[PDB]
């Protein structure tokens, strides 16, 4: 029907995200991070190139594990703000800013990371429900492709 | 003190209580910049972007929750030296223009403190393993 | 493989993790939670039936009629003649849709997880793998199930 | 179809019949006296069901035949204060009748008669009201499109 | 198998399970239960730790044991060093005793049953067979379990 | 051992740093630190743990050693409350150092100043007379028969 | 339109500054506060408002037309979690408005950027996702059939 | 009549009776249902908003105008000029009808066993009378509310 | 800021809560001024008549009675204001010949707004409304 993110939507996202993110250590989160990111490198194949700067190419350097850490540490912050979306509202504008300027970033590649989101979290998260989920990181996406290309 | 092993494992597990999961994130970031610029009200001329003047508006609101999720970032990594510093690096380049004296580094260390002890309780805050841990963390972010 | 007793045992588990009521409808909709959590592309094969919406009315009525079928099968466990032509006529839906057979199998492991889950920890696995395996052996012919 | 209260009371009475707990061959007993009644009502339907050897009742394709039809108004049952899946449920089972030509709206008639006139024996306190409210609309929606 | 997405869900549903004080009893109880319902053989090779009696302080002593091993094994599955060194180590206890293989098998089964009879319908079966082979392979070096 | 009330404490502050949703990382971090504080104290020990290559406490032969020692003492301290099942598990224990030669009881008391002085800086309000009354009983049971 | 947890808080939000105990001075201070800005983003939807006096927005009549505005609003907003009956209510208010020659489909999509602006100056901690959710639907409902 | 100060009462006591959410429904439902058992001739009125079935959407939005519109009214009864020009507007909707005027007295009659049936003991039956009369004689225009 | 009528309503509204009905009125008036002696102690030899040296005297929680009073009276004036200046005027005239700085108008501004938020949380606490409307208040009393 409706593909709105609604506010018992936001409930089960933080529920099927918590069960799964590591309060204490970044061992968790960086798994599921690299994990996307090797998802979406290999159903687009020029993405990589647009993270050279975080050696995009080496998964595991010290710099790309950064990168990732700071990915999760953005969605982490999104999904806990769908509880107060004004303020997500201006996070997500920051965020905005973050990917534009930036060549190739465009709606194209989110679409393309929702779809890795969505074969990853089955894996790791337990109870994990897809539909719930993908309304809400859509909606989270939608404020931070605002300034893109399609 | 020293940021050793063991004082890293304490400030990880008091972090994440005082931090949390979401749902307590916005008054422990608010207790913590009204404790900033109350001391220091000098330094709020710095967040004019971010509306610096009152955070109690969204925008700061926002700014509050960058900053926190970069201590989050730095206290999950206090034992991958390797990757905490390529971190404490990047965050470094986010302030190496805006001119950020070591007191007000230390000013902001003092809120954070007061902000997580005040959420996990005089009780049990370990002073000791914070202070030298935080230091640790902002001397990164100053280049060093 | 599925003796007489591993039967009496999975339909006496089956009965308590089935339930009534609305119970029903939720080990269905667990049970289809599972089975595309385990295998997404699964997913669709089901187009007709409006997986793309789990909640829609639709996918509930395929769920409902999936656990109908699951749960007269193992009714019919101690009886070979009424089963085997169950068995039989399931095939004889399922066949003209060429399902890749290794599906039979993620929709076993969702089985056993979601009526383990709700019996709890005396759920008997090996002598549900043993019969799931005549039923799925009986709709799929594929003796990936002998 | 029907109300809360009547569906509740309805699928209260039915589970006391019918439910996981009950093997097959109580099953099929309810369901060749059901078919046997139905015969009676209208011999000429019979023939419909030479497929599943309705030529002997007691064979393994007959009773495989009565069980997945009383698990179909199983299905219906459960499923009375769920409108909108039980009209999808039932547009399922009425496409599947009429597929098989010969079949007429008045076996599905005939067949209300034959569950009001069996159940009593079978239920404590059978409400005729509260089913003949509720075994009629769903009666209606499986019979829809016959002739 | 046992990707690292696999183990991080194994570790997440066994802290889960396995939860603290006297429930690990409870679910160390269970786990053998089931081990020796599955298997009655398999209980007289535990003389050593007088299986005769469950309740006795020598088998729960047992038990405490080999769940204790469990979530050490299942707490270093994101470190291959630190894991296989500890494997090759049960390996050298459970070597000398000249233990079937067959009865690996049936461990898992028991534990998959009690860890989802404990966890609930969202207990990954698959992850948790995948996982649980490459435990079986360190400690019995068997390829039965490849 | 310990009374239910003093044994409560210890299970409780040990979950706090210890359970199964604490990843063996931190678990080895723990390790290192305990046992190169014993080799300060009693640098004779050492030698002792030369079969799980200690000459490189960053193998995963020791890691996996240290991981192994507060799993047992991880299961003494959870079994406090069960004085039955808790000699059983120290006799067993003990059994497995009286067999390794050089093991002197006093190394076991050396362990305890150990745990006693770093257990303070991991856990909240740490215990020192609460873990003291099960520790030592602990201790006593594990060491015991060692010369 | 939107669902009951989305609604409930929409709802809430909306009695925290209009209800029953809420003085009629007060409400058309936001009715005039919501037209003047619908009027400064289409202002050749002002003429529309001429029956109503709207050269004199402190005239008796036109505070009495936006009291009966933001009446509609208070309507549908508590019918949110009565879908039939909201969209009866819905169909009313559209009848009400295509009958007024000159109304274009997109001055409600102003009025809905004019409410966005203005509610969180009013409500206490104003949820926009919330309410776009259920005032979108509400908004094109009412604009059905506006050119 | 209908002073300031009764005006002030009765707006008082009308917000705690009107309440919020589905109270107001109910509020209206019993409001009608009066209106219909003290002069069953006027339901056959309102043929136009389905009043043959009251829990229809129908009639349900039609309970939902007339209520809000007591509450428009009773809102602007400080202010003359508002209330007036508002009641002008109720009249010219209400006029086209041919209305008989009796039926705006049964209306007030069951407003009021309502009210107070809501509101409790301490409900002003006086004072509702006095500005019920001013209402019913904005929308009528007849005297008979004098 | 401008103190416009949409953040009038909303001064009002958070005003009603804060002040409250009666019980918490005590509490609330104490917390404001606890804040002002604390800041600018200077400022109690003006309250010399009402015990300004205690606070915690029926004779000063008279006083801070009274200051409440006036506050409630212009706030619940927000919305009528040829009203509302009339009562400016008064309060004026209260004041007039003791001789209070801008800067001391500006601390009770202060002690205030603490006192709100404090009252009903920094969740909701509208900032921007809350400092336009009270100094159009304190203007108001200073002549202007
Ligand atoms: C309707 O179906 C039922 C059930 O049958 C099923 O459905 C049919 C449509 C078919 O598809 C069947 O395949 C399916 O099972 C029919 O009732 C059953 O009929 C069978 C006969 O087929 C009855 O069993 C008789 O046969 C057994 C076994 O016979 C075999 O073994 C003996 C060795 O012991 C050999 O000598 C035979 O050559 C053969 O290989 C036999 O043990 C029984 O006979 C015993 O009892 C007699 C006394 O009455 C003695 O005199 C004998 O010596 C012996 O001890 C059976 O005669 C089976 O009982 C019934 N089942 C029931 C519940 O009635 C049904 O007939 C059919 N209706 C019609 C008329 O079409
Ligand atoms: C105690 O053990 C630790 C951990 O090692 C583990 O434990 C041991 C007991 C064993 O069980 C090991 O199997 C187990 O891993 C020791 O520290 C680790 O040591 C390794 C190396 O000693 C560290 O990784 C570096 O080593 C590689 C070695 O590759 C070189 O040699 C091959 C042929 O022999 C050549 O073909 C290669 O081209 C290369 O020359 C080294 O290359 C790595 O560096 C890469 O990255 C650089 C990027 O900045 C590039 O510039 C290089 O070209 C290269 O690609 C690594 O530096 C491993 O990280 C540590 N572990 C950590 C985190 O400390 C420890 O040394 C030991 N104690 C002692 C003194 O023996
Ligand atoms: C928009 O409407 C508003 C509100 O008016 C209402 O809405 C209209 C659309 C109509 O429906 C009106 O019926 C309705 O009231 C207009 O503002 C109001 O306007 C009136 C006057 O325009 C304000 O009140 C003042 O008016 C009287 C008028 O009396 C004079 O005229 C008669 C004969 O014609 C003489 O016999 C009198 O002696 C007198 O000269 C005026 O006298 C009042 O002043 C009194 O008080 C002063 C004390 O300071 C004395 O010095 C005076 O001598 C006198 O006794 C009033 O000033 C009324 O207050 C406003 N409402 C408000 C609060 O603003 C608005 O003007 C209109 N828009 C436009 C531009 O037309
Ligand atoms: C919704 C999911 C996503 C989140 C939460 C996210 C988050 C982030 C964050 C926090 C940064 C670092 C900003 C900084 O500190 O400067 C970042 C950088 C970046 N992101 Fe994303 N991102 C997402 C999706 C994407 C997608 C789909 C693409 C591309 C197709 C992308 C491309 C980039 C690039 C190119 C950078 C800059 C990296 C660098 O050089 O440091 N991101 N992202
Ligand atoms: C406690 C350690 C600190 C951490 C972890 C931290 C973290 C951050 C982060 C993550 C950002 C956002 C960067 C971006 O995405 O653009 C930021 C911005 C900023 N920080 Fe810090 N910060 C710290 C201390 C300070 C201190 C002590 C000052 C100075 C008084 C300061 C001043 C700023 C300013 C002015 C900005 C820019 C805000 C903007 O306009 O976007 N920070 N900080
Ligand atoms: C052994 C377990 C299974 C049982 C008991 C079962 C049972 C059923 C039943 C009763 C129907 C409805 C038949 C009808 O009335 O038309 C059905 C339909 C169907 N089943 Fe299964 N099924 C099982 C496994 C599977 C598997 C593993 C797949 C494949 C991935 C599958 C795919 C389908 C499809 C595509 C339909 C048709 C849906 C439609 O009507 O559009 N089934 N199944
Ligand atoms: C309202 C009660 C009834 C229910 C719930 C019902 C249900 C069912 C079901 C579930 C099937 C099997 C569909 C499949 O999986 O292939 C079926 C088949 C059939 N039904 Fe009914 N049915 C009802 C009444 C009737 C009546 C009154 C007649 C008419 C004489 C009838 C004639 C048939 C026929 C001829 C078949 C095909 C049998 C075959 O496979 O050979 N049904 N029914
Ligand atoms: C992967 C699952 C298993 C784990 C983690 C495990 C773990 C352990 C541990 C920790 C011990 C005690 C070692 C010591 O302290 O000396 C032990 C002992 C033993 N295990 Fe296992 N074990 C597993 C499976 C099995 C199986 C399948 C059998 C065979 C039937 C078995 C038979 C034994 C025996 C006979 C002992 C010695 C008992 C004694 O002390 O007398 N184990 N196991
Ligand atoms: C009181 C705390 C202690 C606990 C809970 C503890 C526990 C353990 C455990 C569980 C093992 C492994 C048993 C196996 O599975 O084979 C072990 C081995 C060992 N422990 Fe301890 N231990 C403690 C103190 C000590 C002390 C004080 C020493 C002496 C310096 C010591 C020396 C050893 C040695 C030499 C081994 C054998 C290592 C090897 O396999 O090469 N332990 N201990
Ligand atoms: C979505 C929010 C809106 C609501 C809830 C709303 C509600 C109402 C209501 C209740 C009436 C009075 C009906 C009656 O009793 O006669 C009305 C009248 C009217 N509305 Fe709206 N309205 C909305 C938006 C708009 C917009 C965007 C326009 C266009 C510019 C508009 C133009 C009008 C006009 C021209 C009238 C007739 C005024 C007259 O009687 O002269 N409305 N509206
Ligand atoms: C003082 C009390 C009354 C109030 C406040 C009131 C209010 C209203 C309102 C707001 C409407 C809807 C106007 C619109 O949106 O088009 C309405 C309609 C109507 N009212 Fe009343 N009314 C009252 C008394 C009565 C009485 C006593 C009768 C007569 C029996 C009556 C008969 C009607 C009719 C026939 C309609 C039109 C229904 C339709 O839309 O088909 N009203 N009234
Ligand atoms: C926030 C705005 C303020 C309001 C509404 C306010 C209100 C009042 C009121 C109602 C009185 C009592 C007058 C009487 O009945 O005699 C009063 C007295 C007084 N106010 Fe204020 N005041 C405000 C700010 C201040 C400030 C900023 C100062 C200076 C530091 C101040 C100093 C005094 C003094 C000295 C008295 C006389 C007390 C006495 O001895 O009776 N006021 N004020
Ligand atoms: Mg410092
Ligand atoms: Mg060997
Ligand atoms: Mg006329
Ligand atoms: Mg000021």
């Amino acid at each position: 029907s409706s593909n709105s993110c609604t506010t018992e939507d936001r409930r089960e996202m933080q529920l099927m995200w918590a069960n799964v993110w590591s309060a204490q250590f970044t061992g968790r989160r960086l798994a599921i991070a690299q994990a996307v990111f090797k998802d979406l490198f290999a159903h687009v194949p020029d993405a990589v190139g647009l993270f050279d700067r975080v050696h995009g190419t080496e998964i595991d350097s010290s710099e790309f594990k950064a990168h990732c850490i700071r990915v999760v540490n953005g969605l982490d912050s999104a999904i806990g703000l769908l509880s107060d979306p004004s303020t997500l509202n201006e996070q997500l504008s920051h965020l905005a800013t973050q990917h534009q300027e930036r060549a190739g970033v465009t709606k194209g590649g989110f679409s393309a990371i929702a779809q890795s989101f969505l074969r990853v979290m089955p894996q790791v998260a337990s109870c994990f429900n897809p539909d719930a989920w993908s309304r809400c990181f859509n909606r989270i996406t939608n404020g931070m492709t605002e300034g893109l290309a399609e | 003190s020293e940021c050793g092993p063991l004082q890293r494992l304490k400030v990880k597990r008091q972090w994440a209580e005082a931090y949390g999961s979401g749902n307590g994130r916005e008054e422990f970031g608010h207790f913590i910049w009204a404790n900033v610029f109350k001391v220091a009200p000098s330094a709020r001329d710095m967040f004019k972007r971010v509306r610096g003047d009152n955070i109690y508006t969204p925008a700061f609101r926002a700014h509050a929750t960058r900053v926190l999720g970069g201590l989050d970032m730095c206290v999950a990594l206090l034992d991958d030296e390797s990757v905490l510093n390529t971190q404490l690096a990047h965050l470094a380049s986010q302030h190496s223009s805006r001119g950020v004296s070591a007191e007000q580094y230390n000013v902001v260390e003092h809120a954070v403190m007061m902000g997580v002890e005040h959420e996990i309780g005089q009780n049990v805050f370990d002073k000791d393993a914070w202070q030298a841990c935080l230091d640790v963390i902002t001397s990164g972010i100053q280049g060093n | 493989d599925c003796n007489i007793l591993q039967r009496l045992k999975v339909k006496m588990q089956w009965a308590k993790a089935y339930g009534f009521g609305t119970e029903r409808a939720k080990f269905g909709n667990s049970l289809w939670t599972s089975i595309f959590n385990y295998a997404p592309d699964a997913r669709d094969l089901f187009k007709s039936v409006k997986s793309e919406d789990m909640r829609s009315p639709q996918f509930k009525a395929h769920i409902a009629r999936v656990i109908g079928g699951l749960d007269r099968v193992i009714s019919m466990f101690d009886n070979e003649d009424a089963l085997n032509a169950d068995l039989e006529h399931l095939k004889s839906q399922h066949d003209p849709r060429g399902l890749d057979a290794l599906n039979f199998v993620v929709f076993g492991k969702a089985l056993f997880a979601t009526v383990g889950g709700q019996f709890g920890v005396c759920f008997d696995l090996p002598a549900w793998e043993s019969c799931y395996k005549v039923i799925a052996m009986g709709i799929t012919g594929n003796d990936m199930f002998s | 179809f029907c109300s809360e209260a009547d569906a509740t009371i309805v699928i209260k009475q039915w589970n006391q019949i019918y439910n996981a707990g009950i093997g097959a061959k109580s099953r099929w007993t309810m369901g060749n006296e059901i078919f046997s009644s139905l015969f009676k009502l209208k011999p000429e339907s019979e023939v419909l069901f030479n497929n599943v050897n309705v030529a002997n009742m007691s064979s393994g394709a007959f009773h495989a035949h009565t069980v997945r039809v009383l698990s179909g108004l199983d299905m219906g049952i459960n499923y009375l204060n769920d409108a909108g899946t039980l009209t999808s449920l039932t547009a399922h089972l009425a496409a599947q009748h009429v597929a098989r030509t010969g079949l007429k709206a008045v076996y599905f008639d005939a067949m209300g008669k034959v569950l009001m006139t069996v159940l009593p024996s079978l239920i404590d306190n059978f409400n005729p009201d509260a089913w003949r409210n509720c075994l009629l609309p769903l009666k209606n929606a499986i019979a829809k499109g016959l002739p």
